[PDB]
DNA sequence: CGTGTCAGTAGTGTCACGGATGC
DNA sequence: GCATCCGTGAGTCGAGG
RNA sequence: CUCGA
């Protein structure tokens, strides 16, 4: 940048990435892909094919790629992520508050950092601290070590609320508590009939 | 609000589209106050 | 010039590169949480660049200026708001979750409530109707009703009375 | 500051190298702030000078 | 409000299986 | 062209803490 | 956490 500033530009972190898919190309890539999965060797053109199959969903559906860059992340509403009151005095939150309160809280130092200036290395350190923290928004663990919450214990991240037995579907859609029900020990009865 | 509908449809959220959902920007990374219990403004659980 | 703004850049990636690193165990030993550790780095090392007079002599230990205010850091984030909320995840066990009663016995009142309301005159019904389940004020049905003000209440008087007399006929509790 | 959806990025298959052709580590590198990236370079005025 | 004699991780005994990731 | 490594999954219901 | 089929 020094010397050849004026020829290119170049950048880092999210930001570069979103200029790249920007400046992308959908259906030239996409017929690229198509000349060499016309006439390929197999070695090199299963490499191809998964490519065009991603590539030939944004193409066709008219939703651009963009959207895989976030310039805003929404807030799921309170009630699902309630702060309930205990019977000590004290309180006790969902962890989703705690990934949203972390976003917030590096959010906010970096729009520190961009009004007073701050050197380029606290400014990008910093982005990249926001990267990790809607990354552990989204699905804390998925990327290196989770975020651990007091005594060692990953916090649920909001994909976390689907995942698996204790997951939404399994546990609340598949599978429900049901009212005018109960339940007894069963005992055998002889003279009772079939039916 | 009938139980006869076709089709559910998903795709990618557009960085407006969350901005079309949001009733307001959450600023401040408060909660509540622990006394009033009543909720900061512009907190996690603004009002 | 342009080279002198250029080197406090390169001045501060300089102390990133030998205290950042050992400043991040420090705080991580104090809070134990990682992600914690590198907001108290971040904003540890954003006052070392507010403060030239850290920055200045070399023959001066930054490093401890850096402990200590990363310890003051972390004292401070100790205090009010950490005190009430920090205790409970709801995510985590040993949390009773939350519960909502069953509406059966405001269901049941809302059906005796509908039906001592038919037995009532269409004056008196859309009287009680626009001041209890409308909450409008004495004036405010007096002026959508096109009626006086003490027809008003005179209106809410009885019915209220007539209602009494309907549940108190089939056995509503006082 | 644009930030990107951990599912595309470091979910298997990575979305985005599906898509810019580029490796997963070297998508690791560039979001992280571990290396910059070319996003354009003018070629005609480059052999111009 | 300001801070300054070195100041240094937690936690560590699953596994089968497939396919993208990587030298 | 291939060994590596990552990510995925691993019965149901109930009781007291 | 511990137990019941």
């Amino acid at each position: 940048v020094d010397r050849y500033g004026e020829y290119f530009t170049g950048a880092m972190g999210a930001e570069s990435i979103q200029k790249l898919i920007e400046n992308f190309d959908i259906d030239a890539e996409a017929e690229s892909l198509r000349d060499v999965i016309r006439n390929g060797k197999g070695q090199k053109k299963l490499r191809a094919l998964k490519r065009l199959k991603v590539v030939a969903a944004f193409q066709q559906s008219g939703n651009s790629p963009m959207g895989m860059v976030l310039d805003a992340v929404p807030v799921i509403p309170p009630e699902l992520r309630p702060m309930v009151q205990l019977d000590g005095g004290r309180f006790a939150t969902s962890d989703l508050n705690d990934l949203y309160r972390r976003v917030i809280n590096r959010n906010n130092r970096l729009k520190r950092l961009i009004d007073l200036g701050a050197p380029e290395i606290i400014v990008n350190n910093e982005k990249r601290m926001l990267q990790e923290s809607v990354d552990a928004l989204f699905d804390n663990g998925r990327r290196g070590r989770p975020v651990t919450g007091p005594g060692n214990r990953p916090l649920k991240s909001l994909s976390d609320l689907l995942k698996g037995k204790q997951g939404r579907f399994r546990q609340n859609l598949l599978g429900k508590r049901v009212d005018y029900s109960g339940r007894s020990v069963i005992v055998v009865g002889p003279q009772l009939k079939l039916h | 609000d009938v139980n006869f509908f076709d089709e559910l449809r998903i795709g990618l959220a557009t960085a407006e589209d969350i901005r079309q959902w949001s009733y307001g920007e959450v600023k401040k990374p408060e909660t509540i106050n622990y006394r009033t219990l009543k909720p900061e403004k512009d907190g996690l659980f603004c009002e | 010039v342009s080279g002198a703004a250029a080197a406090e850049a390169a001045l501060m990636r300089a102390l990133y590169d030998e205290h950042a690193a050992v400043l991040w165990r420090y705080a991580l030993r104090l809070t134990g949480d990682a992600a914690q550790a590198e907001d108290v780095v971040q904003e540890t090392l954003l006052r070392a660049w507010q403060h030239p007079e850290v920055i200045g002599d070399t023959a001066r230990p930054a490093r401890a200026w850096l402990f200590t205010v990363a310890r003051n850091m972390i004292i401070d984030e100790r205090r009010s708001a950490r005190f009430r909320n920090v205790v409970g995840s709801t995510d985590q066990s040993g949390t009773p979750e939350q519960s909502t009663p069953d509406e059966v016995n405001a269901a049941l009142d809302r059906l005796l409530i509908a039906d001592a309301l038919a037995q009532l005159s269409a004056e008196h019904r859309a009287v009680i109707q626009r001041s209890y389940y409308r909450g409008w004020s004495t004036a405010q049905i007096a002026t959508d009703l096109g009626i006086a003000e003490g027809t008003v209440k005179s209106r809410l008087h009885y019915a209220v009375r007539a209602l009494r007399l309907t549940l108190q006929e089939l056995g509503v509790t006082r | 500051a644009p930030v990107t959806h951990i599912w595309y990025f470091k979910g298997v298959p990575s979305r985005l190298g599906y898509l810019l052709d580029l490796a997963p580590k070297d998508l690791e590198k560039i979001i992280y702030f571990a290396a910059y990236v070319i996003t354009s370079v003018d070629e005609e005025m480059r052999h111009n000078e």
